[PDB]
Parts: C-alpha cells; sequence; structure tokens
C-alpha cells in the first residue's frame, strides 16, 4: 500500500502489480 | 659510468616515487638537483645539452631495460607542450615561490631563473610481459581488475560515440584549440564545430557496478588516483592516466583495432580528427570502421602550419569539418 | 563594574591577544619551557577578572576558564622542564611542530609530510612500483475534464456503458491508464454514477451533477456524494488484464481521446 | 495460508465521519493508491489503525474514537477482514488453522475506546 496525492507520467508497469487510486 | 650509472638509479627512483611516469622537464629539474648533489655542474650548456646527455644515458637504460622484459619509452604528452607547461608552470611559479625561501645558493638562482622550455614528453618504465608474476601484480583482488577493465571496456565506448553540442570552454582543450587556430588563421571569431567525444564520462557508471560495496568501489578509485591509473575531471569524470595509456594503448590497440596519429602515427586519445563523417566512415576496402583521421595536436599544428588544412581521408574542411577529441 | 559593555569587550580583547601571546609562549615552553609567561598570564587573568568583578557576562567567564586551564598546563609543563637540564618526548612534538609552519590539536599538513619524507629520505628499503600488464589479461484538473467530457459526452445523463468499453483505450495501455486517472479525479466531483446492467456489467451512467450556485455547497454536495456507500471494486490493470478487458467488453474505440 | 500472511479483505465502514456506509474491495497483490485528501483519506487511515488495536496518535489527525463517527451517529461500525496468518495463534477465535477473519470493532459516543 502506497497512498500518492498525485501521479506522474512514465511509469514502467508489469503484471504481478496492482495500481491503485485512494480517492477523497 | 658508475656516476651515470647510479644518477640513471636514482632516476628510477624518483620514477618510483614518480610510480613510474616522470615529466621530460622534472626529469631535468631532477638532473640539476643530481648535478648540484654531484657539483660536477658546468654552467656553460643550454638546457638543450642536458637534454642531451639526459638521452644517452636514458639509450643505455633502455638498452638494459628491454634484457628485462620492461622498458621506458619517451612520449609526449596529448595535451601538448604549451598546455601542459601552462599547469606546470603554475606550479612552477608555487615552486619558485617555495623555493626562495631555500634560494641561498645561485644555483638555486639559476633553477628559477631557467625558465621551462615548454615540453609534454614523459619516461615511463612499463612491463612488456605477460606470465605468471606478471598476473601476480598483489596490487588487491580480482574483481577489482574485471571491474576496472569493464569501466575501460565503457571509456573506450565513451570515445567512439561522438556526442554533439557547444564545446565544454570549461575544458582547456577547446581553450587551446581556439588558440591555436587564431594563432595560425588570424580569425578570430573563427566558427566552432559542436562535434565532440570523450571517454571521461561513466563515474557514474562506476556507481553503476552492483557487486561490490559502494565503500571499497570509492577506496579503490581512490587508490588508481594516488595510483595515478585513472583521473578525476573537476566535473566528477575520470578518464586513464597518460601512462596507464601507454600500457593498455598497446594491448588495446591490439584488442580493438586502434588508429594512432597521422603524423606521428602513435595512439592519441586527445587531439583532432575529422568531423566529416565520410572521413570516419568505414575504409570500405577493409571493412572496418575507420575511425576519423587524427593527428596528435602538435602533430596537427604541424601539418596545418605547413601541409593543408583539408582531410586526406576525406579532403574535408577541417575548418568547419573537425572533431575536438578528450 | 557592573554592567559596562566597553569594559566586557575590552577584557575580551585583551584576552584574545592573551591568548595569541600564550600559543607563542607555548611554542616558547616546547623548545625551551619557561614558568615566567604562565605565571605572567595568570597574573594578567586575574587582574582583568578583577576588572570583571561585578560585570556578570557567561562569555568572559567562560573564556577566563580557557585561559585558566591553559596557564595551568604552562606552569606544569615548564616545572617538568625545570625539574632538570623526554627529549624525543619534546623532539618528536617539535618535529611535529617544525612541521607545523602553518600561516605562522589535531594532526597537521606538513607534521606527516616532514616524517614521511624522513622516513623515504631514509629508509634502506628500496621504493617499489607497479604496473598492469598481465593483471592486464496539461495540469492534473484540465485533462480531468477533458476525459471527462468525453465520456459524458458519449455517455449520455441516462445512457448506459459497460464501464471497460469506457475506460479501456485500446489503442495504448499509457493513455488508458491516463484515462482511468482523469475519470476518477473527476469522480471526486460528483457527475457520473455506477449502475449494474441487467447482465450486471457495471455500466456508468451520468449522475447528473446538482446545479450549486454555492461553490462551498457543491463541495459539501461532493462531500456526500463521496461518503455515498462506494462500492470499490479494485482490479489490477496491466497490458495483459487490459486487453483481457478489451476483449471482455468488446472496445474497439478509445472512448476519452 | 494461500495468500501472503494477514491479507486483508473488503472492508465495510459504516456511520464513519461522513461516510454512512461503504465497502472497499481491497487487493491482495498491490496498492498504488493515488489521490489527495477531501473525503479523509487520512481519516481512512485513521480508522485502519484505531479498529486494528492502534492508537491514532501515530498520525495525530484525530484522537478520541468516539468522535470518529458520524455527525448525528452515536454508534460507528468498522468490519476489517483479514486472511488470517498461522502466525495468529492461542487467541480468542485466532489459530493458525483460521483462514479469515473479521474485526467488526463498534465505536460508541458514549464510550471513549470502541468496543472490538
Ligand atoms: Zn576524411
Amino acid at each position: 500500500f502506497l497512498i500518492t496525492p498525485k501521479l506522474l507520467t512514465g511509469l514502467h508497469y508489469h503484471e504481478k502489480m496492482r495500481i491503485h487510486c485512494v480517492m477523497a | 659510468p658508475v656516476t651515470g650509472d647510479a644518477t640513471a638509479k636514482y632516476l628510477l627512483q624518483y620514477i618510483l616515487s614518480a610510480r613510474g611516469i616522470c615529466h621530460e622537464n622534472a626529469l631535468i629539474l631532477a638532473l640539476m638537483r643530481l648535478e648540484t648533489d654531484a657539483s660536477t655542474l658546468n654552467t656553460e650548456w643550454s638546457i638543450q645539452q642536458w637534454v642531451d646527455k639526459l638521452n644517452d644515458y636514458i639509450n643505455a637504460i633502455n638498452v638494459k631495460l628491454n634484457l628485462l622484459g620492461y622498458k621506458i619509452i619517451r612520449i609526449n604528452h596529448g595535451i601538448g607542450r604549451n598546455a601542459v607547461t601552462l599547469k606546470a608552470k603554475q606550479n612552477f611559479e608555487s615552486f619558485e615561490d617555495n623555493t626562495a625561501i631555500r634560494a641561498h645558493n645561485n644555483d638555486y638562482a639559476v633553477l628559477q631563473s631557467i625558465v621551462l622550455p615548454e615540453s609534454n614528453r614523459f619516461f615511463v618504465y612499463v612491463n612488456l610481459a605477460s606470465t605468471e608474476e606478471t598476473k601476480l601484480a598483489t596490487r588487491f583482488n580480482q574483481n577489482e581488475i574485471e571491474f576496472m577493465k569493464w569501466a575501460i571496456e565503457q571509456f573506450m565506448i565513451s570515445g567512439e560515440t561522438i556526442v554533439e553540442g557547444p564545446a565544454l570552454e570549461t575544458s582547456i582543450i577547446v581553450k587551446e584549440v581556439n588558440r591555436i587556430l587564431v594563432a595560425a588563421t588570424g580569425d578570430s571569431n573563427l566558427a566552432k564545430w559542436r562535434k565532440f567525444s570523450t571517454f571521461t564520462v561513466g563515474s557514474t557508471n562506476l556507481f553503476q557496478f552492483q557487486e561490490l560495496t559502494a565503500t571499497d568501489i570509492e577506496d579503490l578509485l581512490l587508490r588508481l588516483c594516488e595510483l595515478k591509473w585513472f583521473y578525476r575531471t573537476q566535473e566528477g569524470k575520470f578518464g586513464i592516466d597518460l601512462r596507464c595509456i601507454a600500457e593498455l594503448e598497446e594491448y588495446l590497440t591490439s584488442m580493438y583495432n586502434l588508429n594512432t596519429c597521422q603524423n606521428c602515427h602513435k595512439l592519441a586519445i586527445q587531439g583532432v580528427r575529422c568531423g566529416n563523417e565520410s572521413c570516419r566512415e568505414e575504409n570500405e576496402e577493409t571493412g572496418e570502421n575507420s575511425l576519423s583521421q587524427i593527428w596528435h595536436v602538435d602533430c596537427f599544428k604541424h601539418y596545418i602550419t605547413h601541409v593543408s588544412k583539408n582531410c586526406d581521408r576525406c579532403g574535408s574542411s577541417l575548418i568547419t569539418e573537425g572533431v575536438y577529441v578528450i | 563594574k557592573d554592567g559596562d559593555p566597553q569594559l566586557e569587550f575590552k577584557v575580551l580583547q585583551g584576552y584574545r591577544d592573551l591568548e595569541s601571546e600564550m600559543h607563542k609562549g607555548r611554542a616558547q615552553v616546547t623548545r625551551t619551557g619557561d614558568i615566567g609567561v604562565a605565571m605572567d598570564n595568570l597574573n594578567a587573568v586575574d587582574s582583568l577578572f578583577n576588572k570583571v568583578i561585578g560585570i556578570k557576562n557567561n562569555g568572559l567567564f567562560a573564556h577566563d576558564a580557557r585561559a585558566m586551564v591553559s596557564i595551568s598546563e604552562l606552569a606544569q609543563i615548564s616545572v617538568r622542564n625545570l625539574k632538570f637540564d623526554a627529549d624525543e618526548q619534546s623532539a618528536a612534538d617539535q618535529q611535529e611542530e617544525s612541521d607545523g609552519d602553518i600561516d605562522r590539536n589535531e594532526f597537521s599538513q606538513f607534521n606527516w609530510f616532514r616524517i614521511g619524507a624522513l622516513y623515504n629520505t631514509i629508509s634502506k628499503n628500496a621504493p617499489i612500483t607497479d604496473h598492469l600488464m598481465g593483471p592486464l589479461s496539461e495540469t492534473t484538473p484540465e485533462q480531468v475534464k477533458k476525459c471527462f467530457k468525453k465520456l459524458s459526452k458519449k455517455l449520455g445523463p441516462e445512457g448506459s456503458i459497460n464501464l471497460f468499453k469506457f475506460i479501456i483505450d485500446p489503442n495504448s495501455f499509457s493513455r488508458s491508464i491516463e484515462n482511468l486517472f482523469y475519470t476518477s479525479f473527476l469522480i471526486k466531483e460528483g457527475k457520473l454514477l455506477m449502475e449494474h446492467d441487467e447482465e450486471g456489467l457495471p455500466t456508468i451512467k451520468i449522475k447528473q451533477s446538482i446545479s450549486h450556485t454555492d461553490s462551498r455547497s457543491k463541495e459539501i454536495e461532493r462531500q456526500r456524494r463521496r461518503a455515498a456507500h462506494q462500492n470499490h471494486i479494485i482490479f489490477q490493470m496491466d497490458m495483459p488484464t487490459w486487453r483481457k478487458l478489451i476483449k471482455k467488453y468488446n472496445i474497439t474505440s478509445p472512448f476519452l481521446d | 495460508s494461500s495468500f501472503q500472511p494477514g491479507s486483508i479483505i473488503k472492508i465495510r465502514l459504516q456511520d464513519f465521519v461522513t461516510y454512512t456506509l461503504t465497502e472497499f474491495n481491497l487487493s491482495p497483490s498491490l496498492n498504488m493508491i493515488i489521490g489527495p485528501n477531501g473525503s479523509g483519506k487520512s481519516t481512512f487511515v485513521c480508522a485502519v489503525c484505531l479498529g486494528l488495536a492502534g492508537k491514532p496518535e501515530y498520525i495525530g489527525r484525530s484522537k478520541k474514537v468516539e468522535d470518529f463517527i458520524k455527525n448525528g451517529q452515536d454508534v460507528s461500525k468498522i468490519e476489517i477482514t483479514l486472511k488470517n496468518s498461522p502466525n495468529v495463534t492461542d487467541i480468542e477465535y485466532i489459530d493458525a488453522r483460521d483462514e479469515t477473519i473479521k474485526i467488526t470493532r463498534i465505536i460508541t459516543r458514549s464510550k471513549r475506546r470502541s468496543d472490538y
């Protein structure tokens, strides 16, 4: 778990991961 | 002679405090140092005469050296007599200032009075052999070699790839390039090319080797720097030392098809090559990537002073079709 | 004598000059060992403190104590040197000290310079050398509003479109991720809702954004919409999963250009 | 367990600050939860901490648990479901054999500390 306010471009991704988005 | 023999001894001894590599002029100063220790000095000699007997001794030396699978060569520093002598007289100024405390003798006055003729030559007692004891340098462990060889390869790659952009005037190399250009042509505003290359980058990749801790890394680097195998740019980049070069010079020449100077036909990793890619194109008769013809800086200066301003492989406008080489 | 700034600072100055002169006698004693320096510095500092009597600034006391410590060491060393007319103990410091030119208690530059030089100059060990041959072998809200505007345009106020058919951009995984980014960060504003279609596929429809004239009222409305029962369906969206959604919900065109 | 130890499952919040009800179907793989506050993401972290025997003062946004209930509500519900690890043993309704454990903390406004 990692809580961030914003997100940036150029995010090399993979399969085992699971990107989230905290809504508040 | 025994006098000369012991001389040459002491020379090599300095060379050991020179850790194997000694300046022409520093050698001269040592000569005068020795003649003061010998009190045999005859004032009547131009610096050239001292150089003469120096080299006579040198030949006797390298006679035996060749007997030993080790040898001293005299080369000229690629940054050239003028830039070499600029940095060296920056310290001959620090030297005569320090010796004024010791200039209680007319000998010391003559020493400070002899302005050093500009010279970039050094002498190097270097291995000629590869056998058991040789790999038995005992300097340190094996990883340190393998990784350093890798870094050398990285520097080779860096040298090969040309980077285009404004010249780093922070590099004195560019400064002296322009100074020579003005001296020869008188064109105070002659347009500079933006094509250049060097090996010195890769310190960032010193820290990219992952098989050992960073500490040990740095420390080995400090050894080398002390051991003057590679060298630190004030920008943080690192190249490989001139004497270290001569060693690897020959090995890498074998390993990578390394083109030498065109006038002195010696490999130089700094100087001026042709910025025309056709001069750096492969000589299609060989199938080998033919790096652009490049003289030693002095070799280039003499050529342009006496031969041409156009390439011979390609003939290009070396005024505009050049490449600075660092 | 209780609070004259001039007296205090002149005491400071005299004591600093006293420190300099005591450093001079430091080297004097190291070469020779004089006690008069110690005693006279003691007298000087005591007299100045007598002037400081009634004056009550801490720094003066601190520096005076420094003087006290220095003078006591001066006297003790001078007595030791007085008792008889050790020498190496004197010499090594002097060796260190004479290798201490400096401008005029850590380890100096030429200390070790001289020492190593001496040994080299004298070592019967010959020097050595080495070598290598052989060892040589738009900001966030703008994109948010753009994507959500495209979503609302292609969605309709009550029209329902299955979730993947909208979130997925089949032409680019990165653009699909950016589109989902923008969509979620406008879902915070509250102009769209998600329901379930007849087949159970999550279909988004436009949640009619209640027109609030006051910005604070609109913000409170957004907070309440966020406070609604949040059916939080979290799925990992990678290129294999993204193409799986493409194939599952029959997504052919970028919903959010 | 089949999943990694302490794997969380969907968490149900009820009558919390503003959230009268909500349920988060969490993810055992990864959580790159990006987004600022405005509905109480820090308050969400406080809820997670307090509902799992954690003092809210680790961050310090709000202290008293009974005040975490939604305004106008005196009882809030926090159901945090965890894939029980074999490590958790010899505790009430807790064994290595246990698969899923649902910690339902009931926060009462008349109680400073909630009843797990
Ligand atoms: Zn050419």
